């Protein structure tokens, strides 16, 4: 019923569609009252975009190669930032008064509708530079003005990391110092590198994890799951697999509530 | 015809939340139903935080019996609220939360399977939400009846498919409350139209089960059909919807209850003129440099609503406009037609050309006013002295330059744009593609100019900051050649305003008008017979209608407008209140007739 | 400052009944005195049926002490009413009725003779009624003190000779009351100024007892002198009034308490709008003799009651003739328009004045219609892209309307000096002087006099302008009064931005001289009639008027703005201090021991 | 009567502006207006004077301009005879305006054209 | 922020005008306004929406303009270090306007001289 508010997420391919399918499912499992609107680039296949059409309410399409797209001019200035400019379209969703953006490599462990309590660019302190906001999970408020300002910054100064985190951190520098309510508890955007890098804190504050963020090169969908053993392909130490539950809970959710939807639509 | 103890409970998903047109119906039905059922009028609807604060003032129970019910509901892990909706008639509203889904998975859903052999997929939000809503409504009314002294007459009016889970359960739990189920649209109908080649004629032929399954909408269909079968009295919004219901739901509507609107919309002939002026200003701006068209002779035609190319039959309108263009060209007419397609799409901000054109109009107006003011002063001063104005010298060198800049700014350049906002996908836009193909490109030679505004007209917008109602009032004619419209909310609004409106046999409003008016044309509401004609022949029929309107005398058009203002009463709730009252009385009669029996009207 | 158990009783004849200017003072004093004395502020005043009906709310006594007091008096054959005056600050008013106690007038008069040896003649109403009021006020105070067991200390500020009986009696009864008397204007002064050739210089020479007896106003005099002698603190409105008081009432004012005005009269935009309206009146009145430049034109005005001697309008009129000569002989573009807005026996608007305003209307209407038509044609021409053909823009239809307009303007007779046809023209001092002075509004004359015999009002057909709005337009206000105790009119002008010439004989003028070392800079010019002869004063005014005329636009703007800053000096906030001192001095003079009753100065 | 209408309108404007300020201040704080606190004590005295102004015991006049000869006027004589004194009970109130309507006049500022346009019906029975 | 101020002012005007009419109508009958009845259900919704717009938990920004180069800005860096973040608790609120004040600009559409005249004090610790 909360038609005014949404969780948003970005799928740039079929690979990150499986991520989004799991994220979306996890939000449903923890009984969000809020609409889950994905954003899909043209690159997502028609067959996959029907599965994303079942689970997620509105697969709003953002393409930065089309000359009608608002970001197209910017892309011609910054051709390396296609993904970033696509993500920034989250601010164009003016049908919603407030949204939570979540990268497709996140997984929800408990109801986080309380994220909607927080105001514009409330994001977890990023692991590593703890003065930058992990743009994996950020409450945010759609606006054409904000969006245009972000594109301007993208063209004019670009991004330090050549990514969403950089372009957002430069524009919302106030987060680091202005208000503590804008800081989200790390448990709302728990990067696994934190469980690996600083295991002791996780042992103590890990139980309370609300969102896990799968960082590093090898994303959750990439792993191999033997349902018979319920055990993921175990590499040498991988940050995700420091906790054999966070990824297991990804794979289970996939198998239980997606492979059914995927098979039906021909994947 | 006396409801001694009857309690009316209109259950709908849009009771406090504006998701769709149903919400307008309830908000408007509430006043009239208010009078008939007094304080026994209770609205059961989903809780929305934003909705509740803006629209609802929280209240305490009027009835000690109700207080018990509210308390019991609050106790067992549910967060029901009670309040007075601030809409006309001040109805008491029980807004239950669908966020209290404590045991919904595998307990409420589990129960539903045992009761109705129906299941809801995990992925669907709307169906999942409806099971929560339905179960809660069934519980509420059942608990109310049990905790209160037994009222043999309580009437629960379910107003949509997703409220229908409640009706299924209520009848199944053998609760004595009378149940009315109303389908404002057929779920399968929407998908089958457009989705299939020929939905309307093959109605009987279609195996509903197969089609529903194919679209992964089967659960929703089953719920809608179950609710229809379950209800003692089944109602449909329009006669066309009834035909759909007969074949798709496999149940004839017991009664057909048309939707209605308020009469509060409005010499009062200022508005057609004031609004036309505002519209005329936009046209001047948009078409700057190609203003050879007589701007008093120009007629404005518009199609509005949501964006559906097939459903709202924008294609039929566009094809018909091309034929009208040909007719106007071949037979020379001072009159020019400007067609406004005010259908919302995803687009960028106002196109450079459009914005510049409006700016140039502003500049020209500003220059004219400043020079006019200076002429005013110099004329007044000259007259005061007692001398002739001397028009040649009245305008100073300074104004001559300002005007020279103005005339330069209004350079003809390229042909004016067809779309006010640049579309995200201009290439593939169903409208724009057709406009290009049909040949309407706003060329100087063309007598028909198409202006597509892809944003709902609003006061906030810089260009044409006109509220939809005001824009509608300004236009000469409204063309809504709808294919699937179950009820035409858009055409209805237009007619209540007094704008003559094309409707179709396939639109519910069209069918309603045919049934209620012996000649559609005379009263200004044209009917296109799209049900019994082929697509091309229908287009030709529209062209004939459009052309007839164009060739109407100025005086004749005025008469036509005044005639439409009489047709508002047909759509007023006063008159349309009869049909639903009939449905409610029929409900009481159908089951447990002994207490109250009423013979048919 | 220990006023906790002090009660302020501002006895006055104008507490509810608007007899005079004193009424404005009280109505304006009430707010500030309200703060100082809290709810102990009582405005004992005469009872008028009209007064209680429109301006006085009826309420019950706030403190029980008075309930007994009002009750005792009400039961003893007298009528007293308590209520809140509905003016700003809501001052509680005890209205004694001077008709209801008529029965005891003969008793009261008897007592007065024994007590104060001041008989009041049978014929005089104003005093017979004042004796009733005075005796009743003394009674109220006595009863208050008696019925209030914890005895407060009361300060009764009588505000005129009409309330003067009370002070005389109160002092003699030896009631524990601190009594202040105030002479807002010396009684003898008004009669002497008109009556005698040289009132001001012979003030020492005049024997008050002799003079008053001759004018058969002796009793009224005796009461005012008696009150002044009796009053613990005697105050006067202005320093000029103080000079009169020393030599006429024979008791020097202890404090000078100026009658300030609440600044709710309150800018450049308003000034401009008002000047435009005034300019339009002038355009109309001159009816084709508009050979002068209106931008350069200056407006001077004199307002108040129609007193030729008192408002010294003769000085202004003579000085305007001298200004005319100076302006004409020297090079002058600037033209002075002098508006004498003084009430007279007007019959109706003079033919020419009414007709003149109608031709302004016609020319404005004709110009507006042609202006509008040109504007539309220009806008249409600019939209096409063609630069307007100036010759073509005005149609033959326009050249007829404008030709009629020009034909109306033509006049031979010079515009009238007075806007209203007078019932009696020959007697009118203003008109006789205008004729003598030679200001007939001839084309050659640089000074044009427009005498408006009716107080400017919104109701008036020619000019629906309130005095305030007209004042805000005029450039300067000239008030060369001879006997103004406190020019209310000049004070109003100064509170408004308007620079105002005032006399050393006016209260406002003397007050400004005392309070500002260099008067001229701030826009208040002080014409010195006190030590100068009449002709030399006129010459001095001519010099002032000429100086104002020979002032560049920017310099004049400065003058007016400096005037606005002088508003604070007049406002009751600041000016309340002088009366507060008077009360504190009265409290100090009587019952010195009690509380903190000692004077700082 | 026209003056009291002016007074009531002026009182309305003064109170309305004061309400405007207080409402704007209250809305800025984020609280809905506290009814019964919006109006200051001064505002009550202003309005109490106004309510005192809008009190009459005499039935409202039937002729806007005073007649040179009231007895002579055929219209006025009939207005009396027929029994139209514009009493509270009467549903038909007759207002005879003797002056040709003009824009300049304080009462009914409309020109004849505009007054004609305002009226619902024009009854012109003519022998 | 400026837009919300505009909305609240506009709303207060709309409610004010409606109060104006209702007060004027109430006064015309001779009764002091019944305060509770003055405000209609239609306005209660408009005002409720207005007070909903006001609601914020985030401190107002320290600059008025989005800075093309933010992190470098000496003023902003110092404001952050100093701890003046316009917090509710803070008695000192810093508003940095990096553009010459202009009539064209939407916010504070006053030229330098007028703005200077409005401020209570000017601090120029020039080195």
């Amino acid at each position: 019923p909360m038609t005014d508010q949404a969780f948003v997420t970005l799928t740039t391919n079929d690979a990150y569609a499986k991520g989004a399918l799991v994220l979306g499912s996890s939000l449903k499992q923890h009984r969000t009252t809020r609409r889950l609107v994905v954003l899909a680039t043209p690159q997502v296949s028609d067959s996959m975009r029907k599965v994303l059409e079942t689970v997620f309410d509105e697969v709003i399409m953002v393409d930065v190669l089309d000359s009608g797209d608002s970001a197209h001019l910017t892309l011609m200035k910054r051709p390396e930032l296609g993904v970033t400019l696509t993500k920034l379209h989250c601010w164009s969703l003016t049908q919603y008064s407030k949204c939570v953006f979540m990268d497709a490599d996140t997984l929800v462990l408990a109801n986080i509708d309380d994220l909607f309590d927080r105001e514009e660019l409330s994001a977890a302190p990023d692991p590593g530079w703890p003065d930058c906001f992990n743009s994996g999970v950020f409450v945010y408020q759609p606006s054409v003005e904000t969006y245009n300002q972000l594109l301007h910054l993208a063209s004019e100064q670009g991004s330090f990391d050549g990514g969403d985190q950089g372009i957002l951190n430069t524009f919302f520098s106030s987060w680091a110092t202005t208000d503590i309510r804008k800081h989200l508890p790390f448990i709302y955007n728990l990067s696994s590198i934190s469980i690996f890098s600083y295991l002791p804190a996780f042992k103590v504050f890990g139980a309370s994890a609300k969102v896990v963020h799968f960082l590093g090169r090898v994303k959750p969908w990439n792993y191999t799951y033997d349902p018979k053993t319920k055990s993921v392909k175990s590499e040498a130490h991988d940050p995700n697999m420091t906790h054999p539950e966070f990824l297991i809970l990804w794979w289970n959710i996939f198998t239980t509530n997606v492979l059914p939807l995927l098979q039906q639509f021909g994947l | 015809f006396d409801l001694e103890n009857a309690v009316l409970f209109e259950v709908a998903w849009e009771v406090a939340n504006k998701v769709g047109g149903i919400y307008t119906v309830l908000q408007t039905k509430a006043k009239v139903t208010g009078d008939e059922w007094g304080d026994n009028y209770f609205l059961v609807g989903p809780y929305t935080e934003q909705g509740v604060r803006t629209q609802v003032e929280l209240l305490e129970a009027p009835t000690p019996a109700l207080k018990r019910t509210l308390d019991s509901m609050n106790s067992k892990g549910c967060k029901v609220y009670f309040g007075r909706w601030l809409i006309e008639g001040g109805p008491l509203v029980v807004l239950l939360d669908v966020g209290a889904s404590a045991w919904a998975l595998e307990r409420w859903k589990g129960e539903l399977w045992d009761t109705c052999n129906i299941g809801v997929p995990w992925y669907d939000r709307e169906a999942n939400d409806a099971v929560l809503f339905g179960f809660l409504t069934t519980w509420f009314l059942g608990e109310f009846l049990a905790q209160s002294e037994e009222k043999p007459h309580v009437v629960a009016h379910f107003h949509e498919w997703l409220a229908g889970v409640g009706l299924c359960l209520c009848r199944a739990r053998r609760l004595p409350v009378a149940t009315i189920f109303t389908t404002h649209a057929t779920l399968l109908g929407r998908y089958l139209c457009a989705g299939a080649v020929d939905f309307y004629n093959n109605l009987e032929n279609f195996n509903v089960d197969k089609e529903a399954g194919e679209r992964q909408i089967y659960h929703r269909y089953c719920m809608e059909r179950a609710a229809a079968h379950c209800a003692h009295v089944f109602t449909t919004v329009s006669q066309i919807t009834a035909i759909e219901a007969q074949h798709l739901l496999k149940r004839k509507p017991d009664i057909v209850t048309p939707n209605g609107l308020n009469v509060k919309k409005f010499e009062f002939q200022n508005l057609h003129a004031q609004s036309k002026a505002r519209i005329q200003e936009f046209v001047r701006g948009h078409f700057y440099g190609h203003l050879d068209f007589n701007l008093d002779k120009t007629l404005y035609f518009f199609i509005a609503g949501r964006y559906e190319f097939s459903n709202k039959g924008a294609d039929v309108f566009l094809e018909a406009l091309a034929r009208l263009n040909y007719l106007l060209r071949v037979n020379g007419s001072e009159q020019t037609v400007v067609a406004f397609f005010i259908m919302p799409a995803r687009t960028n901000n106002f196109n450079v050309e459009t914005l510049k054109g409006q700016a140039v109009r502003k500049q020209l107006w500003d220059t004219a006013n400043t020079v006019k003011e200076k002429f005013g002063r110099k004329l007044y001063e000259s007259l005061l002295v007692g001398s002739l104005p001397d028009m040649n010298k009245m305008l100073d060198k300074e104004d001559f330059t300002m005007m020279k800049r103005a005339i330069f700014a209004t350079q003809r350049q390229s042909f004016p744009p067809v779309c006010t906002h640049n579309m995200l996908d201009d290439s593939s836009d169903p409208i724009l593609t057709t406009i290009r193909r049909i040949g309407l490109f706003n060329s100087s030679a063309d007598r028909v100019k198409v202006i597509f505004h892809p944003e709902f007209l609003s006061s906030t917008s810089p260009l044409l900051p006109v509220d939809y109602e005001e824009f509608v009032r300004g236009c000469h004619l409204g063309v809504f050649p709808s294919y699937y419209e179950p009820w035409g909310y858009t055409p209805a609004e237009c007619t209540v305003m007094g704008i003559p409106s094309i409707s179709t046999n396939l639109s519910g409003f069209g069918c309603f008008m045919e049934e209620h008016i012996a000649d559609p044309s005379a009263y200004g509401i044209y009917i296109l017979d799209r049900r019994f004609r082929s697509l091309d022949d229908s287009c030709s029929q529209l062209t004939s209608f459009l052309y007839s309107f164009c060739q109407q005398s100025r005086r004749q058009r005025i008469i036509q407008r005044n005639r439409t203002e009489r047709l508002s009463d047909l759509l007023d709730w006063k008159y349309l209140g009869r049909y639903y009252m009939s449905a409610r009385h029929m409900a009481l009669s159908k089951a447990f007739p002994e207490h109250f029996t009423y013979e048919p009207n």
